[PDB]
């Protein structure tokens, strides 16, 4: 496995699914938008094989739901499926796809499907369906079977597995560890938990132990339990065991599941759905009855319903009216969705197309791999709220007219499609998301018009190799160039009427010049993808400063969430708070390790202090100083310096060439990881006792134990390559790669000693020593500064974090990790996958269009989901709320107050002012983070007295300013009420 | 009275209630066994968010009902 | 003298000093020694309005309620403009080795504050050689469960609704600087009222004697810091007589377990850094002009 092109998929699959993930052929047929996009994410995974499969033609109208077919295509007239076979393999060189065209019918011999090993099949009849399915679940082994179909604004998705399916990890998460305090000698023994810490158990879970004194016999054992109380639960009988002293850690263990799938046949008489919106929980087995009469109609009459046809519409609903009652459970008959069905059965929505797509390649790949906890069995995605709040519209908006948008006219109608092509769009960010959102404005026609329209896209970074598995719109050949525009630059050929500006600016404090709030009112919409809450933070205030809508979303893995803030109806992104890292505890980390978390940052931490924070602070001292005699002299005269003594040691114990580079390693070698046991155990010995009794080691303290040196071990000679190349790097001195040999070192350190294991005027000495020596030179008094590049396979940076972190955890008697887990965990790097983004991306267009659109508040909505459950929850966004100070005045988020000045403003005049005119007097006014009149602190009493203009101290472009301010409380002791900000106008 | 708390990533948590309590009452309950604060924490039940200053009557949650936890993620 | 002391410093506690002046880039430069520069420069979003509010409404209280006696007293500066820098000033507890000292610290408030603690940082440490304290480690950490947040116990966090900066500094000096700041370390109370044990705390205690003599009014006589020249100046004027009076106690006390020989050879080094320190700092208090 290449690595550089599978670092962040690795994190979320594994070794052992992407070794099963090699070795698969799957069998796609139907190359319309929906397969289309099921294969892109397939190939972006990187199965080993992949078959498509089409038997139409190039039609004028499919250029509005295929990203990669041209005008040239339509006119040659080619397969659908070979027209796309070149653009498709381009995604990954490491797939073989490859193209099909043998008919599909009643009397097609399918013995030609047991080499593959897993069947999507888009675009067919269901007596086709059916039979396929028949024939597939009855193979030894079974082949998985999986459907898929967009019609209008409806969608529906089929998986089965066969009759038994077998899954090796229910959730994917990590299990837990917990420490033991105490066990009883009973049927059914106790174990309490650690104080605090609640083990966050549940019954039926399945434990094992480690390392217990006195109840050796439960080492090792597996047990499972039974929840009592939050910090205890039990266990099986032990009175037939020794009594617990102390210790003992406990671990979950992951269980195997089984699953029971039914045929497709039987399961269209009674569906096992899964429910999206618990405000209508009656929804998806309606939804089931209108698709599965239009699929009867559709057989009956071998067309589709014309749009406003009403005896169609009549027909159709006597079919769904006699196809309910057949149902198990009877359920009553929906007659709007029935009538929107009918209404637009002819159309297609993109991201809608986009979303399911994502949700199926998630399914494939867990009926490849065996990963995740699979679909159960029926799920059903809609977008009626697009057009529940069009009212009664006419049938002639819909009608085609004969361009590349009459699909999407078909499905919104013609208003909502020009009130489309006129957006001004502004988008943060071009990362994963980004390249999705581009395609689908591309798909959708935005800011095509010629009159007005646009799409502003910034981004600072430049493309790197492991972004090619994520994002499709890049290329090998595109390595080293901004992200901004390639990514106009695909997209450009996509949709050749789209008007888009790309940036390199990053959106910071400092570059607000540029995007002034001329810019901002400009714009429409403003979109993120950004991957920092500080950056998400900074946009919404500059957006909340403006009334401008903000669309936001973010992946992790394979857990995803949207959000949707419209102004003057919606909280903010600032009105909830994100959880933050937890910090280390400082002697955890220093001292007292328990995990290989805490030796992973302290390996961190001693690259930083060790390669970046003492050079600068070496070149600042002596670029502060000119030469070394003065700094001697102004030493001998009792002048005091800052931080002198540090770097006299580093001028002093600076090497010379290789080899006291290679000693100064071992130096370091034996420093940290042999003196630092002796010295603690010294303090502490193993056998002290605190007030109570209870030995000081005991858990979560780990005792230590000193490591001998010795260059047989690959750890050893890891460590002292990787400290002696970084030493070598930053003193600036040359070396060969011949000298990195174990001959080398061994000849090197041949004749080297240990010392053995226990200011002013010294430093003075050695200075002094120096200066005689010739070794205060220019040249003497630089070294260079080292910045943290885990993307490097060469720099050798990973490679000394990882040998560090094992030595220290071996130290402890910890359990030692690899280079990946020590890589992620150092680097920080968020997992990530393209079924999550693609998911996520196709839910914020559809979102997009009923803000464009001005639908009330009810109509939008908030999703967050997890693929591995699966689980998909769609919430009402959250309402502004009223907030009062006194005398019943009230204020939300979004208002904001001005004042009116002219050139002899004062402070005294601007409290007069806002007093006069919303009836209440402030007390404190602060300008951002500066303050102007606070009137505790001394000297702000004379501040009465003052220009505005002078006290504001403002520059000439901006005519006017922001200022916070407060009000007293109505009783003494609390605190001051707040306000809505004040807006200050300098002139009229 | 007995509800159920249903976070993502499948985890189930057993809560007692009565009507009555205040929503910032029922989520502080949360933290005795999750020690997520309450400022941390969105809940939402039949597609509403729970807001804060109600009690469970207003939004009509009665025995064996099932609220979700939800949360914001930071990647992109 | 001490109503005159007390009389005198009241005056000083609080006021506002000059440290951060803007060009007209909006660059900042820093006219005093400041640990956190590097987050000032970096953290300059403005999105928080709930800090200032809160340092306003505690401004009311630092203003009044900082203890103030001859034993121990704080002083606080802030800057003129900015309102999340801040410098302390804490003299040492009477009948304990760090007496009549001068320890400075630094103290930044985040951008999200309250909802999370201000950050604390010691710099009295003589250029990282010395560890003052158990708690106090040598690089000018300042550790103590109100500042941080882990784990530990609900009412052993900082809380957003209850915990105050007055708080965390009555803490500090309160529970830092104590008699025996030997047994502060955990798993060595056991050990107390062992001879052993007394053994130990003494040696800590001449090694801090030592330093404190050293790093603590000397250096602070010879090169004040800007902030507090005048607190300084006037504090060691005031206590003169009482410093030499200390000092030579010190030096007897030290010299009687000289004799000894586990701890012999470490109580003679003491004493001579000790008679070394007082040699000079004689001069320097007999300099000391007038206020
Ligand atoms: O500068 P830091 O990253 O905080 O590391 C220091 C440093 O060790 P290195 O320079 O070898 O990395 C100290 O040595 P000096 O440079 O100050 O001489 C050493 O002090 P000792 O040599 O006296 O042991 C101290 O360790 P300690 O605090 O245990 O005295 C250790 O700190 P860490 O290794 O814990 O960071
Ligand atoms: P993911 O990490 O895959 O992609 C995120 C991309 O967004 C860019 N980005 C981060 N932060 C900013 C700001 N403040 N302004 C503009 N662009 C930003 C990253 O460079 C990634 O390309």
């Amino acid at each position: 496995i290449d690595d550089a092109l599978y670092s962040r998929q690795r994190y979320v699959l594994g070794d052992t699914a992407m070794q099963k993930m090699a070795k698969s052929h799957v069998f796609l047929s139907g190359m319309g938008g929906l397969g289309l996009e099921i294969a892109k994410n397939l190939v972006l995974a990187g199965i080993k094989a992949v078959t498509i499969h089409d038997t139409e033609k190039c039609q004028a109208w499919d250029l509005g739901t295929n990203f990669f077919l041209s005008e040239d295509d339509v006119v040659n007239k080619r397969n659908r499926a070979e027209a796309v076979l070149k653009h498709i393999a381009e995604l990954n060189p490491y797939v073989h796809v490859t193209s099909s065209s043998v008919p599909f019918n009643e009397t097609t011999d399918l013995s030609f499907l047991d080499k593959y090993q897993c069947v999507v099949l888009t675009e067919m009849k269901l007596p086709l369906q059916k039979k396929i399915n028949d024939f597939c679940r009855s193979q030894c082994p079974p082949i998985k079977f999986i459907s898929a179909d967009v019609h209008g604004i409806w969608s529906r998705l089929f998986c089965d597995f066969g009759d038994e399916f077998e899954v090796l990890d229910t959730t994917g998460e990590e299990p837990k560890e917990i420490f033991i305090s105490n066990i009883t000698q009973a049927n059914p023994g106790i174990v309490t938990c650690l104080e605090n810490h609640p083990h966050k158990l549940e019954t039926g879970q399945f434990l094992t132990f480690r390392e217990i004194n006195g109840m050796t016999g439960l080492n090792g054992s597996i047990q499972q339990i039974t929840v009592i109380s939050p910090f205890s639960f039990s266990i099986g009988d032990t009175t037939e065991l020794e009594p617990y002293l102390h210790g003992g850690i406990a671990v979950q263990v992951k269980t195997p599941k089984t699953v029971f799938f039914e045929s497709l046949e039987r399961q269209l008489k009674h569906p096992k759905c899964l429910i999206v919106d618990f405000s209508n929980p009656e929804a998806p087995l309606e939804i089931h009855t209108a698709m599965l009469a239009l699929d009867q109609f559709q057989e009956k009459y071998s067309r589709k319903p014309n749009v406003g046809c009403q005896q169609d519409s009549e027909e159709l609903l006597k079919l769904a009216t006699s196809i309910s009652e057949t149902l198990e459970e009877k359920p009553d008959v929906n007659a709007d969705i029935v009538h929107w069905l009918s209404w637009t059965a002819q159309g297609f929505l993109s991201p809608l197309a986009a979303a399911v797509g994502g949700v199926a390649s998630q399914e494939v790949l867990k009926a490849v791999t065996g990963k995740f906890s699979p679909l159960c069995q029926w799920l059903y995605l809609e977008a009626a709220d697009i057009v529940e709040s069009l009212g009664k519209p006419e049938c002639e908006e819909f009608l085609p007219r004969g361009d590349r948008y009459d699909a999407l006219r078909a499905c919104i109608g013609d208003t909502l499609c020009q009130k489309l092509q006129n957006l001004n769009i502004f988008l943060v960010g071009c990362g994963a998301i980004g390249c999705e959102m581009l395609k689908n404005f591309a798909l959708l026609g935005v800011g095509t018009s010629k009159e007005k329209g646009m799409i502003t896209v910034t981004d600072p970074d430049l493309i790197e190799k492991s972004n090619l598995n994520r994002q499709f719109l890049f290329r090998p050949h595109h390595i080293q160039k901004p992200k901004s525009y390639t990514a106009a630059d695909a997209t450009l050929k996509i949709n050749s009427q789209i008007k888009i500006d790309a940036h390199l600016n990053k959106v910071c404090p400092t570059t607000e010049t540029i995007y002034n709030d001329e810019f901002y009112t400009k714009q429409d919409v403003i979109i993120t993808a950004l991957d920092n809450v500080e950056a998400r933070r900074y946009v919404d205030s500059r957006c909340l400063a403006n009334l401008r809508p903000l669309l936001d979303s973010g992946t992790m893995g394979t857990k995803g969430h949207t959000e949707v803030i419209v102004p003057h109806l919606t909280e903010s992104y600032n009105s909830h708070r994100d959880p933050p890292e937890e910090e280390i505890p400082f002697s955890t980390l220093k001292s007292f390790p328990a995990a290989i978390e805490h030796t992973i940052q302290w390996a961190r931490d001693k690259f930083e202090s060790s390669f970046s924070h003492k050079p600068s602070l070496f070149n600042k001292f002596w670029q502060t100083y000119s030469s070394a005699e003065e700094v001697l002299q102004k030493i001998q005269s009792g002048h005091s310096l800052e931080g002198c003594f540090q770097v006299i040691k580093l001028l002093s114990r600076r090497p010379r060439n290789w080899s006291q580079c290679v000693e100064l390693a071992r130096l370091k070698f034996e420093k940290y990881f042999n003196h630092k046991a002796l010295q603690l155990l010294h303090c502490f010995p193993l056998d002290i006792r605190l007030k109570d009794g209870s030995l000081f080691w005991q858990s979560p303290k780990r005792p230590p134990s000193p490591i001998k040196f010795d260059l047989n071990e690959p750890l050893h000679l890891s460590f002292l390559q990787n400290a002696a190349k970084l030493y070598a790097t930053v003193y600036c001195i040359p070396f060969a790669e011949e000298d990195l040999s174990a001959d080398a070192l061994l000849n090197i350190l041949s004749e080297v000693k240990i010392q053995e294991f226990k200011d002013e005027r010294n430093a003075i000495f050695q200075l002094e020593k120096a200066i005689l020596s010739n070794e205060a030179t220019k040249s003497d008094l630089q070294m260079a500064v080292l910045s943290f590049e885990k993307d490097d396979d060469h720099n050798g940076h990973i490679d000394f974090i990882t040998a560090a972190s094992n030595l220290r955890a071996k130290m402890y008697s910890i359990e030692p990790a690899d280079r990946f887990k020590t890589k992620r965990i150092a680097g920080k790097i968020i997992p990530a996958i393209a079924t999550t983004t693609a998911t996520v991306s196709g839910l914020v267009a559809l979102e997009m269009i009923k803000v464009t659109g001005g639908y009330p508040f009810e109509a939008y909505k908030n999703c967050f989901l997890n693929l591995a459950i699966p689980i998909v929850v769609f919430t009402e966004t959250t309402e502004v709320r009223k907030t009062k100070i006194r005398n019943g005045i009230s204020f939300t988020i979004w208002d904001r107050w001005t004042v009116h000045g002219k050139e002899d403003f004062t402070l005294l005049d601007f409290i007069n002012a806002v007093k006069e005119k919303y009836g209440i007097e402030p007390t404190m006014v602060v300008q951002g983070v500066k303050m102007l009149y606070v009137p505790v602190m001394p000297g702000h009493a004379k501040r009465l007295k003052l220009t505005m203009h002078k006290l504001v101290k403002p520059t000439t472009e901006k005519k006017y300013v922001d200022l916070t301010v407060s009000f007293a409380p109505d009783i003494d002791g609390d605190e001051d009420l707040p306000g809505p900000p004040v807006r200050y106008y300098f002139s009229h | 009275m007995q509800i159920f708390v249903k976070t993502l990533t499948g985890k189930t948590i057993t809560l007692e209630v009565e009507p009555s309590d205040t929503i910032e009452n029922v989520k502080a309950k949360i933290q005795d066994k999750e020690g997520i604060p309450p400022d941390q924490q969105r809940l939402i039940f039949a597609g509403k968010q729970l807001e804060d200053g109600r009690t469970l009557s207003d939004y009509n949650i009665q025995k064996e009902s099932t609220l979700h936890l939800v949360l914001r993620l930071r990647g992109a | 003298l001490e109503e005159k002391y007390v009389a005198v410093m009241k005056k000083l506690q609080f006021d506002t000093f000059e440290m951060v002046s803007e060009d007209e880039d909006g660059k900042l430069g820093f006219k005093v020694n400041y640990h956190y520069m590097s987050q000032v420069k970096n953290a300059n979003d403005a999105n928080s309005a709930a800090r200032a509010r809160r340092l306003a409404q505690e401004a009311v209280t630092l203003s009044t309620s900082l203890p103030l006696s001859s034993s121990s007293s704080v002083f606080v500066r802030c800057d003129e403009e900015r309102l999340d820098i801040m410098k302390v000033l804490i003299t040492g507890p009477a009948d304990t080795p760090y007496a009549n000292g001068c320890f400075e610290f630094d103290v930044y408030f985040p951008q999200d504050y309250p909802s999370s603690p201000p950050l604390v940082n010691l710099e009295t440490t003589g250029g990282h050689s010395v560890r003052f304290n158990p708690n106090l480690y040598n690089d000018g950490k300042v550790c103590l469960s109100i500042l941080n947040t882990w784990h530990g116990r609900p009412e052993e966090k900082w809380n957003p609704q209850t915990s105050s900066f007055l708080q965390v500094l009555v803490s500090v000096q309160s529970l830092i600087l104590v008699a025996e700041p030997y047994f502060n370390e955990p798993g060595y109370e056991r050990s107390r009222g062992t001879p052993s044990g007394t053994q130990s705390s003494r040696e800590y205690d001449g090694n801090i004697r030592q330093a404190t003599v050293k790093w603590a009014m000397l250096e602070q006589i010879r090169n004040p810091s800007p902030c507090f020249k005048e607190v300084i100046h006037k504090h060691f004027y005031l206590k003169r007589v009482e410093i030499m009076a200390q000092c030579e106690e010190w030096i007897a006390d030290i010299q009687q377990y000289s004799s000894d020989k586990r701890v012999g050879r470490t109580m003679s080094h003491h004493a001579a850094a000790l008679k070394r320190h007082t040699a000079q700092l004689r001069e320097e208090l007999l300099k000391l002009p007038c206020p």
